[PDB]
RNA sequence: UCUAUAUGUCAGCGUGU
DNA sequence: CCACCACGCGGGCGGTAGCGTGCTTTTTTCGATCTTCC
DNA sequence: GGAAGATCGAAAAAAGCACACGCTGACCCGCGTGGTGG
């Protein structure tokens, strides 16, 4: 029901879709989306786990 | 008036400023920085 | 393609933010008028950006982020109406470089 | 203590308390949604008069 | 009552409830 | 002629991004549908 | 057969969260920019 609700169908469109949810009001650029999405959970900065 | 809004020393040669200073004080900021642009013959993005 | 922005830049920072924006690759402007007063006892012509705490600059978003932009040191705030960041046309540009207070 | 002052404002600013506060009095008035309110009184979309 | 001694929130609390 | 002392206005802070994260009740609006018609 | 109103669950925003008293600390712009007077 999930995968039938979700607009998104491939792996840029969801980024997209992340990055707008994440930071609305920015142009949506593919890199930085994928930066935003690398960082927000698998950087160990950004994210560490004690 | 200024009574509402005093400024009471602080025995150490200071004044303790009210909120409602500061947001005049911002107020008044504003509104000669807009009249100075306007009187520059600025654009229409800058004055909006 | 590349676009124009303008830019809030904090008070006194504003060279610190061209100098910044500059090693970026971007380009800049800002309108220039040269006055003349006395200082130390002599008369000088000293420059003063018109419109201070403003800044344009082309850059193309793709190739640079407007988040970057966003957090360079010495910029404020991206000038913005509603939740995109505001466009300047071409034309004001084009009035600006040929601005002569 | 009660003399009070006056700010001649160079452009008019609509008052935020009949505005903001639901129901919205100016788009009450205008019978408009408040967005296009927001928007037009903050610098977003121009209106016809 | 101007005769003295003429700041406020915040945070931590505690007491009577 | 240059190093310590005012200083005077934006202000989100700081940075070449992100910060948050244990309530309930009421009111307003919005998308998605529906459903009933002229 | 398309439109209008309509409605219904869901999302977003606003307001409130008892009283009284006693005590402690922390200020109540920072910082690039003159500017000065040694």
């Amino acid at each position: 029901e999930t995968l039938r609700v979700d607009p998104t169908n491939d792996r840029l469109s969801a980024l997209v879709e992340i990055y707008r949810m994440m930071r609305p009001g920015e142009p949506p650029t593919r890199e930085a989306a994928e930066s935003l999405f690398e960082n927000l959970f698998f950087s160990e900065d950004r994210y560490d786990l004690s | 008036p200024p009574d509402l809004r005093p400024l009471v020393p602080l025995d150490g040669g200071r004044f303790a400023t009210s909120d409602l200073n500061d947001l005049y004080r911002r107020v008044i900021n504003r509104n000669n920085r807009l009249k100075r642009l306007l009187d520059l013959a600025a654009p229409d993005i800058i004055v909006r | 393609m590349q676009s124009w922005y303008l830019l809030y830049c904090k008070r006194g920072q504003l060279q610190r933010a061209q100098e910044h924006l500059e090693r970026q690759a971007v380009n800049c402007l800002a309108p220039m008028i040269t006055l003349e007063k006395i200082v130390r006892g002599k008369r000088t012509a000293v420059s003063e950006p018109l419109f201070p705490n403003y800044l344009f600059v082309e850059f193309d978003p793709e190739v640079i982020h407007t988040t970057t932009i966003n957090a360079t040191r010495g910029v404020s705030h991206f000038v913005r109406f509603g939740a995109s960041p505001a466009i300047v046309p071409s034309a004001v540009i084009h009035q600006l470089s040929v601005y002569k207070p | 203590r009660e003399r009070m002052g006056h700010i001649e404002l160079a452009s008019p600013t609509a008052h935020i308390w009949f505005l903001k506060s639901l129901p919205s009095r100016i788009g009450l008035l205008l019978d408009m949604p408040l967005r296009d309110i927001e928007r037009v009184l903050y610098f977003e979309s121009y209106v016809v008069i």
